[PDB]
RNA sequence: CAAGCUUGAGUCUCGUAGAGGGGGGUAGAAUUCCAGGUGUAGCGGUGAAAUGCGUAGAGAUCUGGAGGAAUACCGGUGGCGAAGGCGGCCCCCUGGACGAAGACUGACGCUCAGGUGCGAAAGCGUGGGGAGCAAACAGGAUUAGAUACCCUGGUAGUCCACGCCGUAAACGAUGUCGACUUGGAGGUUGUGCCCUUGAGGCGUGGCUUCCGGAGCUAACGCGUUAAGUCGACCGCCUGGGGA
């Protein structure tokens, strides 16, 4: 992504748009996946364990709504 | 018979032959039986990335209801041709002769 | 494949009286009304009836007697795979005598007793308890 | 298509025959036809130049034409033919005027196609124009080394040329072999493949099969003499030095190129 | 797939009313259609297995339609093997 | 959100459209999800594909960087 | 055995979704090499180092070119397929699946020993190719010892065509087909109607996901896609080892 900065802009709120452009474009993220292999099989079985677990919160947010004053 | 969807960018340099490619085709077309759709020029869109060391060329557009052997005739002719830089070929589910949004 | 009539009715009945309904329509059969005839004389049921003139379909209402069904097993005897044919000696009783054990012959299908009050064997059909 | 055969004897047991059934049946043309004199690996002064060579059975020569000249004219192609002078087949063809050629078939060819040559022909296999024309990336075959001079390159039974550059008047050429050479742009070339890609799956079977080709048993120089061959001698089995030729070469490794004159057209050493 | 044309020339063809459109005639009919159409198409692509178990159920409905036809009344089931150039 | 596309009845995209098509893309180049365009699973793989179209003739670029 | 019916089965007509299969092309990132221009003492790697790569210009960057594989985001308990399994895009052939309203033959229906075909990967033969990865193998490191897990190389193989085996925890550890049995919250796909002013509202079929009642089970758990009650058929089980 191209970052540049414009005069009357500090080098800190540059520097903070450029790591907020890095962070939504995911590209430091991607390299912890990328650096090794992932067999099909466990790549499927982290997404199943994912999607388990991503459902499992919202059945137990919509669940814990009946009792358990606090 | 089928409807497809041909489009082309060209060289921007040699891009005055470009009249006359597509009256050869429209005349292969023709002689091919084929009910010739809608057909634009988009001018020269400069290029979202370069190809072959260019940064724009020429769009041409145009919907051809022609038998898939004369179809497979132009596609041969843009493949062996120099000028054209870029074909693009696709089947469309009926005839469409409304313009284009490039052209708005 | 539909390959059993009986079983289908007795299988329907049997899930109408388990979830409590009221009345179980099916595709009726002559084998199937000379059956609920056979349940309304024996008071295993509560009523039948043929409604239907091209398609016949029969809409047999359940009986319930406090709660509890008045139908306690119904149990499909000769499947087809399987005949069954007993003499009038050997005629099967069930539940010694509080249950039928409908059985088919030439007098048409009337019941386990009167099949041994006639003197004529025949097939089994239904063990009704 | 190969085909092999049941091990009725021994030498049967082991030989497959590659047939072809789009080869003609019947005599060659008489017109195109020549003598091919045999010389058995001799020389006009009566040396063996060249051994493992003598005996076989008796050729003729087929007049094939290499250079395509005939600029502007179409023609058909009337069939196949087997040329017992190379290992893949001649394709009979018959131009406009009258004139009948024998040309190498393309692996994409039969009975009733239609080619041409010059520099306004199609891009489809068995036609020739010059490689300037000829679009990179094309595999070709039948090359020239030099403007007019016939064809050289990628004449075999299973060959081609792969284009790559046209820088300039040059143009480079990958060959069989894993080279490439630059070649004059101005140069001919056949489009596509040759017709007999499967000649290598043959295989003999018996000595007689070699001895019908012409190619004398070769004789070991470990189980010659020393003064036949240097590495002859011995009370058995032996060997005490590397292996050379009969003439003191070393065979194993030791490149014998020495042409430099040619070395300008040589973009890459074979590997 | 046999086109909408085929169809109903084979369908005014082989139904005695032109309107049958299914009966043990016309429907073997139209699978030896698709089953001759479809020889050259498998003996170019003699390795599309995934499309030749559709041949071979319209193969298993075509025998199971012909003994049927046999087995009920044998005229027709001459009649259309000879027209159709049935091998049995 | 809401599906644009259902919103507004339209039935097919088409790779030409740019101007009202590179409001689904990132700016470096990549295709915003679902759960993030609110869009419904019979357009979004209807736009992946005319992005695609759109990436194969220059008409929007595959990322950012490209040279 | 004969004569009838469509409710089982199947066909035609209009449409819909899909990484379904086969064949051929093309774009792009990236990795690895080849050559050149800047470029100076380090690079790579690990828990720690070293084998390894460097002043013969290593690592870094740029330019131009060569080659192989698959297609970042889309991407989801999303979709298809009998199963195995399928993911850039386009072109050609083609299988299968689902829906409103119809027309049509008329039990043509289910299962199936023996048989036939398909069938992950690995493996074998021939002909090609080979960028990266990587059995065997070498070296370095750890350990009392390490013929291994950590590292640097690295061949077969993984890539293509034609051939052979029918092997997997080939699993949903749940065979194929038909009917019935409380409900809730979704995903995908089609159609009908109402004023569609906004994915407004009511219905109606196919696939699929999670809870959950009766019931079942030794219990975990199944629970309308049942492991709840039955019907038709095939295959398999009879103590653990031996095997
Ligand atoms: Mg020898
Ligand atoms: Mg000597
Ligand atoms: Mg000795
Ligand atoms: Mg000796
Ligand atoms: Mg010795
Ligand atoms: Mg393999
Ligand atoms: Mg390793
Ligand atoms: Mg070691
Ligand atoms: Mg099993
Ligand atoms: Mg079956
Ligand atoms: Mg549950």
């Amino acid at each position: 992504p191209v970052i540049k900065v414009r005069e009357n802009e500090p080098f800190d709120v540059a520097l903070r748009r450029f790591k907020r452009s890095c962070e939504k474009a995911g590209v430091l993220a991607e390299v912890r996946r990328r650096e090794f292999y992932e067999k099909p099989t466990t790549e499927r079985k982290r997404a199943k364990a994912s999607a388990v677990k991503r459902h499992a919160k919202k059945l137990a947010r919509e669940n814990a709504r009946r009792t358990r004053l606090y | 018979m089928r409807h497809y969807e041909i489009v082309f960018m060209v060289h921007p340099d040699q891009s005055e032959q470009v009249p006359g490619m597509i009256e050869r085709y429209t005349a292969a077309i023709t002689g091919a039986e084929g009910k010739i759709h809608r057909l634009e020029d988009w001018g020269r869109r400069q290029l979202a990335y370069p190809i072959n060391k260019l940064h724009k060329a020429h769009y041409v557009l145009m919907n051809v209801e022609a038998p898939q052997e004369v179809i497979d005739e132009l596609e041969t002719t843009f493949r062996f041709n120099d000028a054209v830089i870029r074909s693009m070929v696709m089947r469309t589910k009926h005839a469409v002769t409304e313009a284009s949004p490039m052209v708005k | 494949s539909m390959q059993d009539p009986i079983a289908d009715m007795l299988t329907r009945i049997r899930n109408g009286q388990a979830a409590n309904k009221a009345a179980v329509t099916m595709p009726s059969s002559k084998l199937k009304v000379a059956i609920a005839n056979v349940l309304k004389e024996e008071g295993f049921i509560e009523d039948f009836k043929v409604e239907g003139d091209t398609k016949p379909e029969l809409e047999l209402t359940l009986k319930y007697f406090q709660g509890k069904a008045v139908v306690e097993s119904i149990q499909r005897v000769s499947r087809p795979g399987l005949r069954i044919y007993k003499r009038k000696d050997e005629l099967p009783k069930v539940m010694a005598g509080l249950g039928i054990a409908v059985v088919s012959t030439s007098k048409g299908v009337m019941t386990d007793r009167a099949a041994r009050q006639a003197g004529l064997g025949g097939e089994i059909i239904c063990y009704v308890a | 298509a190969v085909v092999k055969c049941k091990p009725t004897s021994p030498g049967r047991r082991h030989v497959v025959k590659v047939v072809n059934p789009e080869l003609h049946k019947g005599k060659p043309f008489a017109p195109l036809l020549e003598k091919n004199s045999k010389s058995g690996g001799r020389n006009n002064n009566g040396r063996i130049t060249t051994r493992h060579i003598g005996g076989g059975h008796k050729q003729a020569y087929r007049i094939v034409d290499f250079k395509r000249n005939k600029d502007g004219i179409p023609a058909v192609v009337e069939r196949l033919e087997y040329d017992p002078n190379r290992s893949a087949n001649i394709a009979l063809v018959l131009y406009k005027d009258g004139e009948r050629r024998y040309i190498l078939a393309p692996k994409g060819l039969k009975a009733g196609d239609q080619i041409q040559s010059g520099v306004d022909a199609a891009i489809k296999p068995g036609n020739t124009l010059p490689m300037r024309n000829i679009p990179v990336g094309s595999t070709v075959h039948n090359v020239e080394m030099k403007p007019g001079k016939g064809g050289q390159l990628a004449r075999s039974a299973g060959t081609y040329v792969q284009i790559v550059a046209r820088d300039g008047a040059y143009v480079t050429l990958r060959l069989r072999s894993g080279e490439m050479r630059k070649v004059e742009a101005d140069c001919r070339a056949t489009l596509g493949e040759v017709g007999n890609a499967e000649h290598m799956l043959r295989v003999l079977g018996k000595a007689g099969a070699a001895r019908w080709r012409g190619v004398r048993p070769t004789v070991r120089g470990t189980a010659m003499n020393p003064v036949d061959h240097p590495h002859g001698g011995g009370e058995g089995r032996n060997f005490g030095k590397h292996p050379v030729t009969p003439w003191g070469v070393q065979t194993k490794g030791k490149k014998t190129r020495s042409n430099k004159r040619t070395d300008k057209f040589i973009v890459r050493r074979r590997s | 797939s046999l086109s909408t044309e085929a169809t109903a020339k084979i369908v005014s063809e082989f139904g005695r009313d032109a309107n049958d459109t299914g009966s043990t005639e016309v429907q073997v009919a139209l699978l030896t259609a698709q089953i001759n159409h479809l020889q050259g198409h498998f003996a170019e692509h003699k390795k599309d297995h995934h499309s030749r178990r559709g041949l071979l159920r319209m193969v298993s409905q075509r025998r199971k339609l012909l003994d049927y036809l046999k087995r009920k009344d044998v005229a027709r089931y001459t009649q259309l093997i000879e027209r159709l150039g049935l091998r049995r | 959100k809401f599906c644009r596309f259902t919103a507004e009845g339209v039935q097919e995209i088409d790779y030409k459209d740019i101007a009202t098509l590179k409001n689904y893309i990132t700016e470096s180049g990549k295709i915003v999800p679902s759960r993030i365009t609110g869009t419904r699973a019979k357009y979004q793989r209807q736009l992946a594909r005319a992005i695609k179209r759109a990436r194969y003739l220059s008409l929007l670029p595959y990322t950012d960087r490209h040279q």
